[PDB]
């Protein structure tokens, strides 16, 4: 069958009650299963006979048949929730998947708390110099990150990451790692790291020499 | 505990062959229903292949039927998955699960399997000859063989029947990762005026063939 | 006529997995003594391993013996060669050839087995906490990872007994080929005086461990 | 054994007496195989059992056994003999390999006939320009190569390839290409190839527009 995942993504704070549809185009075959699949892991398993609640899977998750729209329910999200399911069909050796349904626990908005790392004197001494800027435990995920050196505005030479969301506080992190060379890095004294978050901007920031 | 590891992947180009490997331990693989899950990066999950305890009786996607084999191995307790005629959508990350009750109990950590930088007909360019360039009565032409991927090209000159003073360069690998070389042969300068010269040029990976034929530079 | 056909080359990184075929026509392969042989590009000649007719003794040589296998297949008619544990000496253009007499009669086009950019153990770096950091009563620390390859790095702190605050940022690929990432953790402002923060990488690729201490920034 | 194949290169012209000599550390099966690898093809067997000629191999190749010092003959050298030979014992499953002895065919030096190539009205309309220049049957193999621009020296943007010595002729061949944008191609006038061998330089040139 075509297993029809709806929809193909949500947001829900912690405590919500949380639906995924799963609709099999032509089927009678109960067997229907739920998976996880946390974020760079394996898909966990979950509900299996689109009833039956595996061993080890907490009490929230419960599984349900509307004759073809196979349905997944998590009574109380909690924010260890966040992940992407699918759905999963066994016909005669016919095992086919949902599109997925990703979901991101939202969260009341929060900005960040900003640190700025200038270069250790031992990477100083290789000849590279980075600099990296963290944007602590914030929310949304989005966000505008700007390196300034002397007041000159870089650009290409920052690679920034961003944390999975936080399976407490449901909050993101963010460090721009500013990459340059020992000479460049001699050769200016401010350097600076901005964020903008809606209306909001701050930017940390030290001086070469100042202890 | 019930573990599966997997192993054998990398990078092939399209085509190739890889045999992905799948142990497993805490439990005898000959006595369950194995399959094989592949996921593109930034994408869902799509069924690859399965087979049967004993019985080994092989399912596969229709998508890989007549390009990818399952087989297993009691002795080593380990399934295999043979991927051969790989293309652009094979690149996934892929897992070896093992059927328990009406799903899949136990998964691995998953192997990635890559495909090249895609295969890429040649660019034919006429090397064109000159009253400048020709020296006495010999005049030199040619025609180039620039941007391709993967190799070879077979380049040829007038059916074949050109063969002496034919030189065909070896391959270089330009900075943009295409491969390229050129072809030329020296021609009497009289023949310009009356013999057509065609370069035959084909490309089995992209199942191409060119034939351009060099003519006169002009304005 | 009698021809040995070559497959199942690409690219790999240490270790890895890869399984070189050799189909043959025009003879029985289960009745003759079948080699492989290497030529590391721009290199001389090394023997691999051999397999007997029938019989089914195989020879290796003492370079691989561990890490490759061979083995025939009759049913398909076709030789194989299993290479695990694989290094950067391993790189090489890989032929199947045919015992003759009392030498090596028929010879295959040679599939190539590359390895990838080798091994890297990664650099440790203190993301150094400060005054000018500290906010309130919350400072923060961290110690980088940089040029490591291929993945991953384990990154826990204080043996792992700092769990709460701890941020291990994913890996990112940097323009020299490199993989690099940081942990950082928030700390009390007090507890810089006392308490003191190592990092502990793993690199099992490498099989090197860092610890490093991130410690107060000074001049 | 360890095949220790003597010299590990070497340079004759063309119907000189050539010599490759092999020696195994400490044997005696007299089972010892030679080999020729022409430029990116398979090993051919040429002969076994160190005396006999393997079906399809030219007389000129001859094998002998110095009890220890295998020695391959070939009495009148040919241009097409030009190649890369190895030894090979096979002792209790030990198939060891010599170190390997190159063969060039030496010949009266002699300069190439350079032609220069514009690049094509086609390769224009696509935005690169590759100018591409020929050397042709030349004696020995090294050679200087140098583009110039409106008299400009040109550095990093050409790639030159070399044929295999010539089956025939027992010369050479060689093909610079350089690459340029086509806003740069535009820009300039005169184009030039310096070839330098030895004592001699020789300039093929074009200008844009010349017909």
């Amino acid at each position: 069958i075509q297993m029809t995942q709806s929809p193909s993504s949500l947001s829900a704070s912690v405590g919500d009650r949380v639906t995924i549809t799963c609709r099999a185009s032509q089927s009678v075959s109960s067997a229907v299963a739920w998976y996880q699949q946390k974020p760079g892991k394996a898909p966990k398993l979950l509900i299996y006979s689109a009833s039956s609640l595996y061993s080890g899977v907490p009490s929230r998750f419960s599984g349900s048949r509307s004759g073809t729209d196979f349905t997944l329910t998590i009574s109380s999200l909690q924010p260890e929730d966040f992940a992407t399911y699918y759905c999963q069909q066994s016909s005669y050796s016919l095992i086919t998947f949902g599109q997925g349904t990703k979901v991101e626990i939202k969260r009341t908005v929060a900005a960040p708390s900003v640190f700025i790392f200038p270069p250790s004197d031992e990477q100083l001494k290789s000849g590279t110099a980075s600099v990296v800027c963290l944007l602590n435990n914030f929310y949304p995920r989005e966000a505008k990150v700007s390196w300034y050196v002397d007041n000159a505005l870089q650009s290409g030479n920052s690679q920034e990451s961003v944390t999975e969301q936080d399976s407490k506080d449901s909050t993101y992190s963010l460090s721009s790692t500013l990459t340059l060379s020992k000479a460049d890095y001699e050769k200016h004294k401010v350097y600076a790291c901005e964020v903008t978050q809606g209306t909001t901007s701050v930017t940390k920031s030290f001086n070469r020499g100042e202890c | 505990e019930v573990q599966l590891v997997e192993s054998g992947g990398g990078l092939v180009q399209p085509g190739g062959s890889l045999r992905l490997s799948c142990a497993a331990s805490g439990f005898n693989l000959r006595s369950y229903y194995m399959h094989w899950v592949r996921q593109a990066p930034g994408k869902g999950l799509e069924w690859v292949a399965s087979i049967s305890p004993y019985y080994s009786y092989t399912y596969y996607a229709d998508s890989v039927k007549g390009r990818f084999t399952i087989s297993a191995d009691t002795s080593k307790n380990t399934a295999y998955l043979q991927m051969n005629s790989l293309r652009a959508e094979d690149t996934a990350v892929y897992y070896c699960a093992r059927h328990g009750y009406g799903a899949m109990d136990y998964w691995g950590q998953g192997t990635l399997v890559t495909v090249f930088n895609q295969i890429k007909g040649p660019s034919v360019f006429p090397l064109a000859p000159s009253s400048k360039s020709t020296s006495g009565g010999t005049a030199a032409l040619g025609c180039l063989v620039k941007d391709y991927f993967p190799g070879p090209v077979t380049v040829s000159w007038n059916s074949g029947a050109l063969t002496s003073g034919v030189h065909t360069f070896p391959a270089v690998l330009q900075s943009s990762g295409l491969y390229s070389l050129s072809s030329v042969v020296t021609v009497p300068s009289s023949s310009l005026g009356t013999q057509t010269y065609i370069c035959n040029v084909n490309h089995k990976p992209s199942n191409t063939k060119v034939d351009k034929k060099v003519e006169p530079k002009s304005c």
